[PDB]
């Protein structure tokens, strides 16, 4: 049991690695969305140089 | 003689017995002890470390 204890904890410490970086990996993909947003809106606010 | 006889024989054997006994009989079978108490104590060792 011993021996199978360690397989099993070592499923673990492999989900534990991928679930990380898949954390990791969605903010980096969340910061260039919200970059992305960012330009698109600072494009449309642009209308000033007939609005204002 | 009736009785006096035997007081020389058995003094010389004793000793001769209890020291070869110590030197080349008891100590390879006494060892075991300490071994096969040993295999109980790894193995109750082993169920507290895959706990921790």
């Amino acid at each position: 049991d011993l021996e199978l204890a360690h397989e099993k904890a070592g499923q673990q410490l492999r989900e534990a690695k991928a679930q990380a970086a898949e954390i990791v990996e969605q903010a980096k993909k969340r910061a260039n969305q919200i970059v992305d947003e960012a330009r698109d809106q600072a494009r449309t606010e642009g209308e000033r140089l007939k609005a204002q | 003689m009736n009785i006096n006889a035997t007081l020389i024989g058995q003094s010389v054997a004793f000793f001769i017995f209890v020291l070869f006994c110590m030197k080349f009989v008891w100590p390879p079978v006494i060892a075991a002890l300490q071994e096969r108490q040993k295999k109980i104590a790894d193995g109750l060792d082993a169920a507290n470390r895959a706990a921790r």
